[PDB]
Order: structure tokens, then C-alpha cells, then sequence
RNA sequence: UAAACGCUGAAAGCAUCUAAGUGUGAAGCCCACCUCAAGAUGAGAUUUCCCAUUUCUUUAAGAAAGUAAGACCCCUGAGAG
RNA sequence: CACCUCGAUGUCGGCUCGUCGCAUCCUGGGGCUGUAGUCGGUCCCAAGGGUUGGGCUGUUCGCCCAUUAAAGCGGCACGCGAGCUGGGUUCAGAACGUCGUGAGACAGUUCGGUCCCUAUCCGUCGCGGGCGUUGGAAAUUUGAGAGGAGCUGUCCUUAGUA
């Protein structure tokens, strides 16, 4: 019959969630956040349209890295110039720029396309407990049971 | 349909796998197309189906 | 420091220990017996 | 400590003991502090400095408004100095060559004279090919790279526009200061064509 | 045969203050504090303190022993403190202390200057004898090791700085 | 931080650079020095300037038509090409 | 071995340009020493930089001369010929030794012998136009990120001391 529902851009209301990363393993935090950003948690999920919600991650500096990941998990990046390989440990990123740590982890899990990049932009990470998005009236999203 | 049914089941306190197992136990043959339709539109009817599935699982 | 795959006590004073995941033989008597596995 | 001036040219000076040294004459009509930037308003500390009074017909209403605070004529050159004591400066304050004294060690920044499109031999000091013995390879930039990548690595230097770059010479010596003529004599030679802008600062290495 | 089970006494008038962590000890020499583990339970008597481990796992045994030794050293330092005695040996080697600054002339082209932290002091009873005296055993040991490393002993002639009484193998260099 | 050397320290009454705790340590790593750099579509920040016009459609983030601040065309050129 | 290429994938050496690996030649840190000292030996960490000018030979290689802190070993189609050379090797000429009855040939030498191509795309080095950056403009700017640079001798003094 061709009656399956297909969400339209702008008709679905995107909410704002606050996720506290304190002592949550990095990957598990990223996985739940990625599902929310894609909108997999809502029945109106339509793969070709953005329907996920905005996420504000707080206390990024307290994210948990099990095992020896803090010093042995290495993030590489190549400048595209010969021998232009740069490396930085996950622990160092957490200490100095934890926003990048969370963002990189979540980028790896979102789709690598236009919709995926747009969905990533809805992510906001803040080391520390306070954020400037109170105007959006975000609500807490407990993830203790989701992880 | 499976993804949408999964989202709706989670909102009702159930995973997709548990929901479908419960529905099979409860003898409900509504297919995934119709289930997804109920989830998106008739959330009340979907909740009734989910409650029957949970009841069947408990038994 | 003898760095080799086979580290064994060379005299009764040699003691085999592990530091940071490496097998080491530390001998208070003869420094030549100092060995690391690698 | 810093100042902006115009590269007047080059000459030579006899020091005491009769030694003869090359100096570059840099004229710096008193610069004016046009704005003070702070962590509160801008997030970093620095002072904006203007130099070389400009004819009014050559300036815009927005530019005139910017300099109005300092209450001075329009300035042709404007640059920000960091690593200075903001307490010592205020909008409208003047900076003269007397800020330096002879014997100071400074860094001088300029814009290198532009040579235009230049081949690799001149631009990167690469080796020519043989000029005889049947060679048909004289001033060419060499091999572009190995086969395997199926491409050319970045930084494979080639012909292109040469000069016109921001260059700093470190640890030049302030030979003399003439406040009456707003002249600083700096030992050596500094980047830039005559009449170009020059930035003298107290040497960072020191 | 277990340090962890072995009890700790409180001679003289040393006092101990408890807290969720960061156990504190006070006495004539001074004060000390260490963030002891939350797993090993400390029982306190009027003069005797004991440590108990919840179980007999490898980890509990290890942490039990370490915490008992740590607490014991804290008490002993607060009571008597600690000292490392160094005996520098050389033809023209000498030491001299000005306040909390120690100057060592040990054959280098320049003297070596060392600074004690607030919890440590240098005695220098003689020009060839140094004593690092403090309350925290770790700090005393670290300072003594640094002083010794300024010019460690050499085998052929014995020159250099040595912990008082430490054995020094000597080779018969030709 | 590497190799290396520790301090304190048990497991293992001892010993022990380690498990917890804590330090020294290389032309190497992150800075430091020089240059580029907000198309960094995450497109940042600051100072200053202009000022809310007109007409028709429609409540339109409408259309066009004069401009303001400003910029360019054109022209004289070089320290630029 | 015979899997791509025989309706063509150009072969040695050199030049130009480099880049990467570390099993490190020098410089840096360190353990052991049959390490007195000056020298060293061996091993560990270390690839940041540097690591030569000639005689002979087509040469690589190698020997030699003279230096250097050092004169590293390798990969990149034994890197790099639509970037260069073409001395050697594989054309046609000719000759020597040798084999053949012979035309000829190498189990070998020697002299001489055409190296074409206007860059479409990607890539690389430079320079503009458009639009964006959410009112329109003039300036000054933070720096996410990126590149550059990174070497080393000798002498003096400490001290003719340890
Ligand atoms: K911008
Ligand atoms: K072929
Ligand atoms: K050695
Ligand atoms: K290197
Ligand atoms: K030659
Ligand atoms: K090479
Ligand atoms: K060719
Ligand atoms: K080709
Ligand atoms: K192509
Ligand atoms: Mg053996
Ligand atoms: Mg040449
Ligand atoms: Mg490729
Ligand atoms: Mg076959
Ligand atoms: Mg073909
Ligand atoms: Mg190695
Ligand atoms: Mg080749
Ligand atoms: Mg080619
Ligand atoms: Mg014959
Ligand atoms: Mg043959
Ligand atoms: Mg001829
Ligand atoms: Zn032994």
C-alpha cells in the first residue's frame, strides 16, 4: 500500500538532553549519545532525514578510560605532508582538550555522510559541570541503565 | 519497521527482541509494517500490544 | 645489564623479579649478573 | 618595547675604536597608541599602535572614528604589540625612538622585497644541471618524486612567486638613536624595500 | 609473619585523627598525613592500632601490608623522625650547610648547591659527614639519594658520597 | 617520557624501583623560536562607520529602486607584477 | 614458480630532486666491562640533524690520495629517461683471437653508431574570480590546524688539577 510513515524536515521536534560523563567509559557514553543524535530512540526515525535530539555532554574531563587506555590509546593524524604523522594519547586529550576526545569518539560512530556530519553538529561537549545552553531548557538524560 | 518498533518498545520498557518473543507467545500475528504504523501514529494501541507481550512473557 | 631472551640466575645470590611487566634478574653480589628479558 | 618605522635606507657608521659597521636607518615618527586590548574585552593583552600620519582624503569615516579616541590624525600603518605592560600605555599616548637606547638587542620584522615569478634555482637555491656534455637540463626543478605514490608529495618545491614574505631578523644591535630626527640606526641589514614598514621590538631571545 | 596483621603502637603522646581518607598523625616532631586506602580497616586502641583486610586475595594482602607499613612510618617519623647519614670521601671533598642550603665541593669545577624542603634539614657535623634529618621517611630518602647521586661512589678508589655504612665493592684497578 | 637509576613499600616478617604511592632522566616527544593560518561551512573576537528610506504585492526571510557608510570601473604609477 | 604486462610496463651507471625504514656511521642518554686516566669493547634507548673532494675505471663495487664528528645500511618499478645524459650493454659497418668446409658465430674483444611527444585529468608550486561566513562596510586580531628550523669542530680556562 506504500503507507509507511516518513518524517519531514522541520515537523519533528528535537529536544535537548544533558548527559553527565562522570566515570562513564568513553565508548559507551559515545554509543548512547550517537543513537540519540541519530534519533534511533524515537519511533519517527527516518534514515534519510534528521530526527535526533541535541545533546549537551558535561564533565567531559571526568570520562572514564578503562585499562591502560589513558596512556596507550593513541590518536593519530596525518598532515598529508611526508612524515607528517602526529600522535596524542587519549589521556593527554582528556586532560587538556576533552571536548575533542568526546567529539572524535562520537564522530567515529555517526555515519560518514552529509546527514551524519549535520547530526554531529548537534553535539555539545563541555569539560566541567556548567554549560551556556540553559536557554534551550535541556533535561537530564540518565544513562546508567543504557550503558 | 524493526528500528521504529525497537524505539517504541524501548519507550514502553521493552526491547524489540523481547517484544516480538512476547507477541509470538501471545499469538499476535500483526506484522512489522503494521506494528511500526501503530508505533508512529497510534501510540495507545501500541502500548496495549506491548502490555499483552509483557503479560505473555511473565507467564 | 645483559638484555637477552633467556634470563636465568647465574649465582645463588641472583634474584628473579618482574618490573613493569619485564622479567629481571637482580644480583646484589655481582653486577655482571644484572639481566633483563628483551 | 616596540615601535613602527619606515626603512629609510642603508649606510655605514664609525664606532668608537674606529671600527666601521653597516647600519640601516629606520625613521619612526612618534607612534600613537590607538587602542588597548585586554582579557576582559578581547581575551588577550596587547596595544594597537598607529604610525605615519595619513592625509584625511585618504581615510574613511570608520577609520577616522577609530582614531578619534586617541585624538590624532589618521595613521597609515596599524599593528598590535603583545608582551608589553598595559599599565604603561593608554589610548593617545605617544611612543618615540627614545624608547630604545644604543646597544639594545632587538628583533626587526619587515616584508621581503618581492622578486615575482622565479624559478626553482633562484627561489630555493637548488642545483643547476650540467650546462654542456649534451645536457638538456639546466634550470629545472629536478625529479618530482618516486613512481610508487602515483602522485607528487607536498612541499615538492617548484617555481612560483618569490619574496614579499614576513621575515624577522633576530638580535640586531641598536647602534644609535636620534630623537630629534626620530631615527634608529640598526647594525646590519633588515628585510624590506625602502619606505616599507619596519617593526622594531626588544629581542625575545634576550 | 605478616606486616599487615602486625599491630602498631603509639609511644610518647602521638595523636592520630581519622577521616574518610587522609589519616593524620601528630606528635613532637610534627604532623603527617597520607590518603590511606578505603579497603583496609584501621582499629584504634588507646596506644595500639591494628589493620584488618576484608579477605585474603592477592590485592588485599598487598594493600594491607603497604598501608600498615605506611602508617607505621608516619608514626615513627612523627615520634623520632628519620635521618640519612652520608659520608663523603675524597682528597678535597667537603660539605657545608648555610641554613637550608647545602654546598658540596666534591671535585667538580663548580660546587654543588642543594636545598632542603621545609620538612627536612641538614646537619653537617663535620666537613665530610652530612646528615639529612626530616620527618617523612620518603622525603628523607629522596634527599639523601639526590645528595649521594651528586657524586656516587666509584669502585677503584672509593671516592664519592656514600650512605654511612653502605657496602661499596672496590675493584683493583691497575 | 625512552633506556637507566631511584625513594618509600608489601605481596613474601626478610629482600624488593611497583602493586598502591613518589622522583631523576636524551640532540628524541609537547612547548619554547620563525612563518602560514577562521572556506577552522565549528566560517571566531575587538574597534570604528552607515541608519531604519521609497513603490507594489501580502503577511511574503515578498519584489524592485533610489541611496547612506563603503568599494570598484576608468586614469597616473611602483617599493608590486 | 610463471600470476599482470609481448595491439611495448625502457634496461646499467651518472645528474636533478628527494622521501621513508632503523638492524645507528657521527652527535645525545645509559648498563656492564678483563672500565685507573686518556682511549676503548659490548649492549640498551635514540631516526632531530648531519653524514666529502678527488685519481682509476661506462661502471655499481673496489683500491688509492687527502680530509671529516661522521664519511651508516637499506626501501621507494635494484625511486627518479613524457625530468636530463647515453659512457656500458642488444641493430645495421669494420677488425683481432677463437669455432665452422661455409654462410656465419661467441666459449671473447676493439673502433663507430638517430633518446620523439604543444600536459586533457589527478597530483605539485604559485596567483586570481565567485559565493559563503545571515544588515551593509573599514581596519585590527585570537589560533583549531600546518610548515619551517633542528648539525657540529677546534681552542682557552677549570688544571698539568682528579
Ligand atoms: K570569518
Ligand atoms: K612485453
Ligand atoms: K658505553
Ligand atoms: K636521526
Ligand atoms: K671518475
Ligand atoms: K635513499
Ligand atoms: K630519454
Ligand atoms: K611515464
Ligand atoms: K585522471
Ligand atoms: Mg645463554
Ligand atoms: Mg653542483
Ligand atoms: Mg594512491
Ligand atoms: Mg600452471
Ligand atoms: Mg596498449
Ligand atoms: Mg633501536
Ligand atoms: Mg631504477
Ligand atoms: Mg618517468
Ligand atoms: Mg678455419
Ligand atoms: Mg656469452
Ligand atoms: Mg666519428
Ligand atoms: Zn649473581
Amino acid at each position: 500500500m506504500r503507507t509507511t510513515y516518513m518524517a519531514k524536515a522541520g515537523e519533528v521536534e528535537r529536544k535537548w538532553y544533558v548527559v553527565d560523563a562522570t566515570d562513564v567509559p568513553l565508548g559507551r557514553l559515545s554509543a548512547v549519545v550517537a543513537s540519540v543524535l541519530r534519533g534511533k530512540n524515537k519511533p519517527t526515525f527516518t534514515p534519510h532525514v534528521d530526527t535526533g535530539d541535541f545533546v549537551i555532554v558535561i564533565n567531559a574531563d571526568k570520562v572514564k578510560l578503562t585499562g591502560k587506555k589513558a596512556t596507550d590509546k593513541i590518536y593519530y593524524r596525518h598532515s598529508m605532508y611526508p612524515g607528517g604523522l602526529k600522535s596524542v594519547t587519549a589521556g593527554e586529550l582528556r586532560d587538556k582538550n576533552s571536548r575533542r576526545l568526546i567529539e572524535t569518539s562520537v564522530k567515529g560512530m555517526l555515519p560518514k555522510n552529509t546527514l551524519g556530519r549535520k547530526q554531529f553538529t548537534k553535539l555539545n561537549v563541555y569539560g566541567g559541570a556548567e554549560h551556556p545552553h540553559a536557554a534551550q531548557q535541556p533535561e537530564v538524560l540518565d544513562i546508567t541503565n543504557l550503558i | 519497521w524493526i528500528a521504529r518498533i525497537n524505539a517504541a518498545a524501548r519507550m514502553n520498557g521493552l526491547s524489540y527482541s523481547k517484544l516480538m518473543h512476547g507477541l509470538k507467545l501471545a499469538e499476535i500475528d500483526i506484522n512489522r509494517k503494521m506494528l511500526a504504523d501503530l508505533a508512529v501514529n497510534d501510540a495507545a494501541a501500541f502500548t496495549a500490544l506491548a502490555e499483552q507481550a509483557k503479560d505473555a512473557l511473565s507467564k | 645489564m645483559k638484555v637477552r631472551p633467556s634470563v636465568k640466575p647465574m649465582c645463588e645470590h641472583c634474584k628473579v623479579i618482574r618490573r613493569k611487566g619485564r622479567v629481571m634478574v637482580i644480583c646484589p653480589a655481582n653486577p655482571k649478573h644484572k639481566q633483563r628479558q628483551g | 618595547k616596540g615601535i613602527l618605522g619606515k626603512k629609510v635606507g642603508m649606510t655605514q657608521i664609525f664606532t668608537e675604536s674606529g671600527e666601521l659597521i653597516p647600519v640601516t636607518v629606520v625613521e619612526a615618527t612618534p607612534n600613537v597608541v590607538l587602542q588597548v586590548k585586554t582579557v576582559e574585552t578581547d581575551g588577550y593583552e596587547a596595544i594597537q599602535v598607529g604610525y605615519q600620519d595619513k592625509r584625511e582624503v585618504l581615510s574613511n569615516k570608520p577609520a577616522k572614528g577609530h582614531v578619534a579616541k586617541a585624538n590624532t590624525a589618521p595613521k597609515r600603518f596599524i599593528k598590535e604589540f603583545k608582551n608589553v605592560e598595559l599599565g604603561e600605555y593608554e589610548v593617545g599616548k605617544e611612543i618615540k625612538v627614545d624608547v630604545f637606547q644604543a646597544g639594545d638587542v632587538v628583533d626587526v620584522t619587515g616584508t621581503t622585497k618581492g622578486k615575482g615569478f622565479q624559478g626553482a634555482i633562484k627561489r630555493h637555491g637548488q642545483s643547476r644541471g650540467p650546462m654542456s656534455h649534451g645536457s638538456r637540463y639546466h634550470r629545472r626543478p629536478g625529479s618530482m618524486g618516486p613512481v610508487a605514490p602515483n602522485r607528487v608529495f607536498k612541499n615538492k618545491r617548484l617555481a612560483g612567486r618569490m619574496g614579499g614574505d614576513r621575515v624577522t631578523i633576530q638580535n640586531l644591535e641598536v647602534v644609535k638613536v636620534d630623537v630629534e630626527r626620530n631615527v634608529i640606526l640598526i647594525k646590519g641589514n633588515i628585510p624590506g624595500a625602502k619606505k616599507s614598514l619596519i617593526t622594531i621590538k626588544s629581542a625575545v631571545k634576550a | 609473619s605478616r606486616i599487615g596483621n602486625k599491630v602498631v603502637v603509639l609511644p610518647a603522646g602521638v595523636e592520630i585523627k581519622q577521616d574518610g581518607n587522609n589519616i593524620t598523625v601528630k606528635g613532637p616532631k610534627g604532623e603527617l598525613t597520607r590518603e590511606f586506602s578505603s579497603d583496609i580497616k584501621m582499629n584504634i586502641e588507646g596506644n595500639e592500632v591494628t589493620f584488618i583486610r576484608p579477605n585474603d586475595s592477592k590485592e588485599m594482602k598487598t594493600i594491607h601490608g603497604t598501608t600498615r607499613a605506611n602508617f607505621n612510618n608516619m608514626v615513627v617519623g612523627v615520634s623520632e623522625g628519620f635521618q640519612k647519614a652520608l659520608e663523603l670521601i675524597g682528597v678535597g671533598y667537603r660539605a657545608q650547610v648555610q641554613g637550608n642550603k647545602l654546598t658540596l665541593n666534591v671535585g667538580y669545577s663548580h660546587p654543588v648547591e642543594m636545598t632542603a624542603p621545609e620538612g627536612v634539614t641538614f646537619e653537617v657535623p663535620a666537613n665530610t659527614q652530612v646528615i639529612v634529618k626530616g620527618i617523612n621517611k620518603e622525603v628523607v630518602g629522596e634527599l639523601a639519594a639526590n645528595i649521594r647521586g651528586v657524586r656516587p661512589p666509584e669502585p677503584y678508589k672509593g671516592k664519592g658520597i656514600r650512605y654511612v655504612g653502605e657496602f661499596v665493592r672496590r675493584k683493583e684497578g691497575k
